[PDB]
């Protein structure tokens, strides 16, 4: 009366515990794609005289 | 100008004294951020005119009549055209363009050719602008130094560039075509 609905609940959690494990390799090997960047800025410091071309 | 500084009693109606009004217009008039305050004292005392010397020994100072030249740019209607002013055409240029444009161009008003050389036009037209401008965006004036001379200075760098080379009509397509050739080569 104890090893049947045993089995079941490995079953039922083995699925449930299976797809959430293999939807969760997906996010673990790969954690790059949900990164970011520094994206750095160059800013033009130079406000104290100006350039050489021709439209400056 | 030419016909209020005539009704200050200075008439000037020649060749000479025509060109003799465009040299004082750009050495004395300026635009003025508020016509109407800065009218209401110019009118009132001579402590905001500015004098300039004739070629013939004789002086000219000029009152209200020294900003009010250069508003005709905010006010066209002083020269009898049916117009709201150099300000409501920047702002419609800005405004007919496209809704993902409007932005770029707010913030990037440029002044160009002569009279933008008037003391306070480039910061007159930003105040013009901002006032009719949605809130949010950022309106601004550029006004180099090489004002007036833009246009050239556009022509010098221009005519220069490499990806322009191909633009320039030799004179071999002028004659086989003739001149009209301008139309489909240039613009």
């Amino acid at each position: 009366m104890q090893a049947l609905l045993g089995a079941r609940a490995k079953e039922s959690l083995d699925l449930r515990a299976h797809l959430k494990q293999v939807k969760k390799e997906d996010t673990e090997k790969e954690n790059r794609e949900v990164g970011d960047w520094r994206k750095n800025i160059d800013a033009l410091s130079g406000m104290e005289g100006r350039k050489k071309k021709f439209e400056s | 100008l030419m016909k209020i500084l005539t009704e200050r009693g200075y008439s000037f109606v020649t060749t000479a004294e025509r060109e003799i009004v465009r040299d004082i217009k750009e050495k004395l008039c300026y635009v003025a951020l508020d016509f109407e305050n800065e009218m209401a004292t110019a009118a009132s005392s001579s402590s905001l005119e500015k004098s300039y010397e004739l070629p013939d020994g004789q002086v000219i100072t000029i009152g209200n009549e020294r900003f009010r030249c250069p508003e005709t740019l905010f006010q066209p209607s002083f020269i009898g055209m049916e117009s709201a002013g150099i300000h409501e055409t920047t702002y419609n240029s800005i405004m007919k363009c496209d809704i993902d444009i409007r932005k770029d161009l707010y913030a990037n008003n440029v002044m160009s050719g002569g009279t933008t050389m008037y003391p306070g036009i480039a910061d007159r037209m930003q105040k013009e602008i901002t006032a009719l401008a949605p809130s949010t965006m950022k309106i601004k004036i550029i006004a180099p130094p090489e004002r007036k001379y833009s246009v050239w200075i556009g022509g010098s760098i221009l005519a220069s560039l490499s990806t322009f080379q191909q633009m320039w009509i030799t004179k071999q397509e002028y004659d086989e075509a003739g001149p009209s050739i301008v139309h489909r080569k240039c613009f």
